[PDB]
């Protein structure tokens, strides 16, 4: 029941469908969260129009199931976005990434003298709604950085 | 089993006014009535990977003053970590299988935190990690501050120096924002200013704080003038402009100084506190240092001993 | 003109359509071709099947037609690819990638002592089919490597 | 305009059989009919970013024997690229606005090819770039083989030593594969073997080559035995096993050798040729070095003289 | 006797407007009417106690283009002043008994002036002494501005970079203040600003100068934009903040620039001029370097030739 305006086939059995990802995100989410490291049928539609959400972006991963854990982790890039849980074609669930209290194994601590860079541990950050932006605090060095400056993988 | 028993003492941001008041009262009872065997049979690793004269030595005298034994190093150059390429993670993994506690100082931030994820049951005390925290410094500064002002609530506090890399100011500032009414004054070159995270925590907490360009601009309204060394070894090359102290306390600056105001400093000082200050009544750094014995015996007593020392 | 063979298919008026992208290669071309930049309703299908061929990846970028070289540069990364120029919901031209004589800029010479690293110049090797694997010869150091190795840039 | 006029001499692979022949033929002429002012009024930059005794002094000597003036540097340390961070591209760019040709030797493979993209009309002459090429060595070696064998075809040539890092053999094999009937025996530690790129060319040309684990196996067959020095300066540390000469030539092993055979070597020799070989009518390495004078004069003439008549 | 005959070229401040004019005019002549033996039989010492690519090789090239012979050292390390403790005074004293002129470049301000007190009739030519002067650079820059602007008056000139340690700009500002109507825009980190001694002269002459914090502000006005390299070798460690180019020139910022404007630079450039500027008809730094040949020939002619007629 996607929409209408000239046809092409496009509906799946079970899986997940991150809907309403803004532009130049979709690529980022596939890379960061490695949502492409699987044999599953993935359909990334970019720029495809959605009113207010003029140039939205979309991704659909078959069989794949996000976790409250995972989903929340998207509020750092595409917060407004809505996760639609489609099971047996029926949209069974529907979340919206709210804010997680800790981001693990994804980011890289900008503090070059942080122990995390040498030892075999997993990076980890506490998320905080600073004022304008979100404030990220390294678990180890205790420094907090603009959620914008903290890099990743 | 007292609140801090078998607890890790990594950062002043994990402790609370109660925890801190727990330590200073113990500090006090210990000073008045020593307990020579309070740690009989314990073996503690003193692992310093960065230099130290007071932290290590006061730490070790403290273990001994309580009957404990000590194993360790003061330089990692001859450790397997230093000549054979071992990780700190493996280091703490093997060490935590010999001793009862690990007191460690390390050149990188969060190294004390890291060791906690690999020491198993053995608690990790942070004798300083890069420019992050220095919690046991904070403990003796509090004890010395209460000793000389009668309290820790509603104090006028000036911190001069390298506030950016001073791990001592990071802890202490966090420790006093846990008390009520304390007022802060900050005097530092603009390149070595207190980090944002601290000024924020202050604002959220409604603590009052202001910058100043002269010690003299606060000399009259302060109870504790906390002097610091420019953490030279931590400066980036592009900061080599602030390697020499800009604010030097000389005796004649203690002229309009409040009668109860003391000059504290975690040491070692270089050129920021002239030697004439040494013999005025406001100089309290060498007593501050000597108070390290008590804040430290107390902490050990609490982490490694179950019942409130009787 | 018509509707494709397999199920979930996406449509377009004019644009390029790359098909047969081997598995796990689609996302990469999306990186090293800077396709994702262009806000032209891109469509991607990772892990689609591939009849007797297995599973395939495919990209569709409307209003976009590949460079006068990208197909040749697309030859090394995915030889068995098919590049379909689709004008007005129809293929007004289909091509196969040919391996060029030589390849420029995109590759990094594996010989660490080559001067191309240190100096402000463009890499450029000379392609030469060898025995099964292709051999690349650095314009600068004169060494010839297997693309297996070169494709670690 | 002779074929060589204003041409860059970067890689034997870019030179043809008749090109090499015109050089040898000219060499021969200069060697008997000295042209003292053939290059009067030119100024050549002899730029060596890496150590040299033979190459640099022979080149400079040839320039002078022909009336050229020379300006340049024997060490990159006191250049602006040395102490100021200048790229090699900009160095070549400005130098080419001063002079007529540039003889350059550099540590990194491809340093010469890159010079051409940056020098305009100024021909660049490769006195060696890393372990890649050294065409001038090859021109003087071809001249030395010609004059002792009376031919450059059907010869049996053994190449012994570091064949991998030896730019000397890389350039000489590609030259000698341009003539007919030559046969090649390669004797080298496996680690330092002949690159594949050169072998494949041989096959592709249908040249007969083969491998041997000793000089003894081929001594009775070769007409020329090219001994080479182990490129200690280039060896990766994993190749450090290969620093001492695996194959050493003593005067006794020349016993079954053809009377007409000459021992050549690019030099410097370290220990691969015991000094008692020096006194055998077989040693030809010092006559081969003097030949550097005549072959490089020829090259400067052919490259800077539109039409040569001698 | 031309005005320049046997004169020491130590500081643009000691040179007059007509002196500079005779050089530019002679430069122009040599650049079209080559005088191959103007200096036959002279021997010039090219003594550089500090690194150089352009200055030394252009100078040496000019000497040769004019028939002079050259003798000298590109490094003070292997001199007797280098390993034996000899003063610079005695070095100049003995060398001046051998040759006709001495081109010297040294690390300490005033090394050239001092040479004169010790060299008798031998003219000394300053190829650079520390951060003080570099008159020959200025002669080749004036020649480059003249030939592209058709004038040396009423020009609008911006000087960007290390103006403080830049002997290049110190000498060029004093020259360009000798002509009329020129206007100066100085763009430099505060730490590395234009010395006061030069500004005061400007005021004293009533020259119009001004300061700007970006190239963008002046791009549309200047006829010449002199980009300069940050003198890393001279920076005191407190200036280490200023090592990276604060003002970088990319091809895009030349968009609103006058068609006749040329980007000059003494070179070597590090990162202050992105390489994409190289392909714009505005970049003139490589044509400016080749100009070193013609201006320094002119100087050697004027200084060693009592009467020149061309
Ligand atoms: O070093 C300083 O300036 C303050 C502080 N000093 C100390 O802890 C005393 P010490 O290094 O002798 O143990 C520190 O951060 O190490
Ligand atoms: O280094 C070698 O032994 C071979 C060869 N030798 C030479 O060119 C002689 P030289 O180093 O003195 O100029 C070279 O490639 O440098
Ligand atoms: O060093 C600079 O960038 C400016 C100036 N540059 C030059 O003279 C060019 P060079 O160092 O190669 O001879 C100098 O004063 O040395
Ligand atoms: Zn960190
Ligand atoms: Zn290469």
């Amino acid at each position: 029941m996607t929409h209408d305006n000239k046809l092409q086939v496009e509906a799946i059995k079970r899986g997940t469908v991150i809907d309403h990802i803004p532009a130049q995100i979709g690529f980022k989410l596939l890379s960061l969260f490695k949502l492409t490291e699987t044999d599953q049928r993935i359909t990334i539609g970019l720029n495809l129009p959605s009113g207010e959400m003029g140039r939205k972006d979309l991704i659909k991963i078959e069989n794949t199931f996000l976790s409250e854990d995972q989903v929340d982790q998207l509020a750092l890039y595409a917060p407004q976005a809505t996760v639609n849980r489609i099971d047996n074609y029926e949209v069974v669930g529907k979340s919206r990434p709210s804010l997680p209290e800790r981001i693990d194994n994804v980011l890289v601590c900008p503090n070059s003298n942080c122990i995390s860079h040498a030892e075999p541990v997993s990076s980890s950050f506490a998320v905080r709604k600073r004022a304008n932006d979100i404030a990220l605090k390294c678990k180890y060095c205790e420094k907090e950085f603009s959620h914008n400056v903290v890099l990743a993988n | 089993a007292n609140p801090l028993y078998q607890k890790h003492i990594i950062s002043i941001n994990d402790l609370s006014r109660d925890d801190l008041n727990l330590v200073l009262a113990t500090a006090a009872k210990l000073k008045a009535n020593p307990q020579p065997e309070l740690l009989k049979h314990k073996v503690i690793a003193s692992c310093f990977f960065e230099a130290s004269t007071r932290t290590r030595l006061s730490f070790e005298t403290s273990m001994h003053r309580l009957g404990a034994s000590v194993v360790g190093f003061s330089d990692s150059a001859n450790t397997s970590l230093g000549k054979k390429g071992e990780t700190l993670a493996d280091t703490i993994s093997v060490i935590s299988t010999y001793v009862d506690a690990i007191v460690m100082r390390h050149p990188q931030e969060g190294a004390a935190r890291l060791a906690t994820e690999f020491s198993g049951n053995v608690p990790v005390l942070n004798a300083g990690d890069g420019s992050n925290q220095h919690p046991t410094q904070t403990l003796l500064d509090l004890f010395t501050i209460q000793q000389t002002q009668g309290r820790l609530d509603n104090l006028h506090v000036a911190m001069v120096g390298d506030l950016k890399y001073g791990r001592t100011v990071h802890s202490l500032t966090q420790a006093l924002a846990k008390f009520d009414g304390n007022r802060f004054y900050f005097i530092a070159p603009d390149a070595l200013a207190m980090p944002e995270y601290i000024l924020d925590m202050l604002d959220e907490k409604g603590i009052a704080w202001s910058l100043h360009s002269s010690i003299e601009e606060v000399m009259a309204e302060v109870d504790i003038l906390y002097m610091t060394r420019v953490q030279k070894e931590r400066l980036d090359p592009s900061e080599y402009a602030n390697v020499k102290a800009q604010f030097v306390l000389r005796a004649s600056d203690l002229h309009n100084a409040k009668a109860n105001m003391k000059v504290l400093h975690p040491l070692p000082r270089v050129d920021e506190i002239a030697t004439d200050v040494d013999k005025t009544p406001h100089a309290w750094y060498f007593q501050q240092a000597g108070n390290g014995i008590f804040a430290r015996q107390a902490l050990l007593a609490l982490v490694l001993n179950r019942d409130l020392v009787l």
